[PDB]
RNA sequence: CUUUAAUGUUUGAUGUUCUAACGUUGACCCGUAAUCCGGGUUGCGGACAGUGUCUGGUGGGUAGUUUGACUGGGGCGGUC
RNA sequence: GUUUAUUAAAAACACAGCACUGUGCAAACACGAAAGUGGACGUAUACGGUGUGACGCCUGCCCGGUGCCGGGAGGUUAAU
RNA sequence: AGGACCGAACCGACUAAUGUCGAAAAAUUAGCGGAUGACUUGUGGCUGGGGGUGAAAGGCCAAUCAAACCGGGAGAUAGCU
């Protein structure tokens, strides 16, 4: 699904609202791209669809505490 | 005049049939409805 | 040869035949056939996609080698074959090996010819060289967009390239349609022109004869009903619209190509 | 974004300085070849500890391996024989998988990825010059005569 | 201030080149008796394409609705 | 040849042929929130759309308006 | 050889009469068209409701179709009888 893998952001339902006032049910989508992170403790690269903010997130941090976080959570990456 | 029933009994296993409601989610609640009601038949038996 | 049948009936009138007599009379070559169900224009959630399509006569699929990956090996033509997939016609070679193989046959092959592969290939029609190696100026076949992808233009029966220039590791193909594309150096093409260049000159004659080759009726836009063409309705042949695609897209002259990414290799457009 | 340098990059590298740089270039080129540490407020006590000059010399002993190693062939020179064709037209384009295997087996063991080749895939027969860099300020030259077969 | 010019600053548009993001329905190897998928090597494109948020244009392809009353039936015309 | 099963079998629909137009192959297009599939294991002598409707003579003038294609002098013009 | 000809099975339904609380919720009798093909048919699959399929009639989708059927919102609303 389109959820990020750090964040876990998820796409949210909402309403457009045009001059009129008009309310459609729209859907707003996390900006998700999937990239490769070069991890030296285990020496490998690992790919995870992380959305924009989540690759700020990882920058801030270390990518080691990151996989920490999702290894506890318990999904595999 | 040819009719609109035109019994087989394979076609109709295979269409109502016990396993044919298991294998999807909307089967299994007509069997649970079905359940409820206290309906004899649960579906089509051989 | 192209033989027009006499009228002995309706149906017959306007058939004009197309026959070949060094076609080969008898049952193909087994190990390189494939069965081919029909689809009828349906895809996997089982819907109409391609309209148009349905029935028709059972055909097998042949294996044909577009590749021609087999480098340095002399091969002989046995035959010419009728491919029922395919406008051209292929050509069974038996290479100096032992090994069997399908080819598009050009328009000089015939039974007996020697072709040849790789970069020590001589000129003759029917042998494949990297473009790199192909004088400029020489009509090729069976062009290949990549390296090793297989072979992609110039396929159908009378069909061929030019070469026009040859700038650095790119080379510059005029296809069949006016358009000039950018094509690597390194990949393959088959010197000649794609044979039975007369397959253009039949009519079919009837309307049997479009119905077992796997092609249905066309219903026209306007004499359908509003609900279901954007024509269609009101009494007496009305049009009052501007032509459209079934599903309102505009016809008759809009331009459709939108890839933004094959376009580097574009020099000109059709004209 | 801040961070410390330890390779001499050619533009903005100076051993370890707090200069700004986009996410991007760090993200993808610097941290995972090694060529810096992100360092935010945890590593500048620890670079300026066992970073400051305890590396310094490791670094450098690399540049000095690297120049001893392009000069470990005095001649210079590259020879492979190749079946040609009549008139030019080489039989097919070569890059650096032949050379470089040549070049390992009797000469100079160096890396694939180390050759570059200028003047293209050597597609005219004939002497072609061909820029080695074994490192960014260390630049080689070899000269290669392909000859007909 | 009007009139001009060396070095340094913010720079943004344009152009060329590169590879390390990203794409690969190119080839080859492995998981594997696998046209899926993943990983690895390499080639080709390459900061483009593509995608997310915001925004202009187009949009009966689709949707929800409106389209007055008087009236010597109604409509037309006239009137309010 | 096909059509309103159950008041309309026809001049209606289809048809071979003809023309216009789109599409260079990760094709256009279609079904799918997407993956993917059909088109096609085909690739311009191919595929989709549109109109006309065997065959013979042919198919005139008009680009104002609305579409479609190309241009860029100048004006207006969103987010930021 | 033939979407060739005449004509049974088979498929279809142009005309007339009968039948309209019929033998039959479209049939019977006498004629009628195609009948080696764009044919017909058995068995089994796939396409699902703003959707399918349609040699295109708004035709067909279980005797119901200008939006099927069943349950629910629902005792919708009804300035009308």
């Amino acid at each position: 699904s389109r959820v990020c893998q750090v964040t876990g952001k998820r796409p949210v339902t909402g309403n457009n609202r045009s001059h009129a006032l008009n309310a459609t049910k729209r859907r707003f989508l996390p900006n998700l791209h999937s990239h490769r992170f070069w991890v030296e403790s285990e020496k490998r690269f690992v790919t995870l669809r992380v959305s924009a903010k989540g690759m700020r997130v990882i920058d801030k941090k270390g990518i080691d505490t990151v996989l920490a976080e999702l290894r506890a959570r318990g999904e595999k990456y | 005049m040819k009719r609109t029933f035109q019994p087989s009994v394979l076609k109709r296993n295979r269409s109502h049939g016990f396993r044919a409601r298991m294998a999807t989610k909307n089967g299994r609640q007509v069997l649970a409805r079905r359940r409820a009601k206290g309906r004899a038949r649960l579906t089509v038996s051989k | 040869a192209v033989v027009k049948c006499k009228p002995t009936s309706p149906g017959r009138r306007h058939v004009v035949k197309v026959v070949n007599p060094e076609l080969h009379k008898g049952k193909p070559f087994a190990p390189l056939l494939e069965k081919n169900s029909k689809s009828g224009g349906r895809n996997n959630n089982g819907r109409i996609t391609t309209r148009h399509i349905g029935g028709g006569h059972k055909q097998a699929y042949r294996i044909v080698d577009f590749k021609r990956n087999k480098d340095g090996i002399p091969a002989v033509v046995e035959r010419l074959e009728y491919d029922p997939n395919r406008s051209a016609n292929i050509a069974l070679v038996l290479y100096k090996d032992g090994e069997r193989r399908y080819i598009l046959a050009p328009k000089g092959l015939k039974a007996g010819d020697q072709i040849q592969s790789g970069v020590d290939a001589a000129i003759k029609p029917g042998n494949t060289l990297p473009m790199r190696n192909i004088p400029v100026g020489s009509t090729v076949h069976n062009v290949e967009m990549k390296p090793g992808k297989g072979g992609q233009l110039a396929r159908s029966a009378g069909t061929y390239v030019q070469i026009v220039a040859r700038d650095g590791a790119y080379v510059t193909l005029r296809l069949r349609s006016g358009e000039m594309r950018k094509v690597e150096a390194d990949c393959r093409a088959t010197l000649g022109e794609v044979g039975n260049a007369e397959h253009m000159l039949r009519v079919l004659g009837k309307a049997g004869a479009a119905r077992w080759r796997g092609v249905r009726p066309t219903v026209r836009g306007t004499a359908m009903n509003p609900v279901d063409h954007p024509h269609g309705g009101g009494e007496g042949r009305n049009f009052g619209k501007h032509p459209v695609t079934p599903w309102g897209v505009q016809t008759k002259g809009k331009k459709t190509r939108s890839n933004k990414r094959t376009d580097k290799f574009i020099v000109r457009r059709r004209s | 974004m801040q961070v410390i340098l330890l390779d001499k990059v050619a533009n903005l590298g100076s051993l370890g300085d707090q200069v700004n740089v986009k996410a991007g270039y760090a993200r993808n080129f610097l941290v995972p070849q090694g060529k810096a540490v992100p360092a935010t407020k945890k590593n500048i006590e620890f670079f300026e500890a066992r970073r400051a000059e305890l590396e310094a010399k490791l670094a450098e002993v690399l540049a000095a391996a690297n120049a001893r190693a392009e000069k470990i062939n005095a001649l210079e020179t590259v020879t492979i024989a190749s079946k040609a064709g009549d008139e030019g037209k080489l039989f097919g384009s070569i890059g650096t998988r032949d050379i470089a295997d040549a070049v390992t087996a009797a000469g100079v063991e160096v890396a694939k990825s180390e050759v570059r080749l200028p003047n293209g895939v050597l597609r005219t027969t004939g002497e072609h010059e061909v820029s080695f860099q074994v490192h960014s300020e260390v630049f080689a030259k070899v000269i290669v005569n392909v000859v007909a077969e």
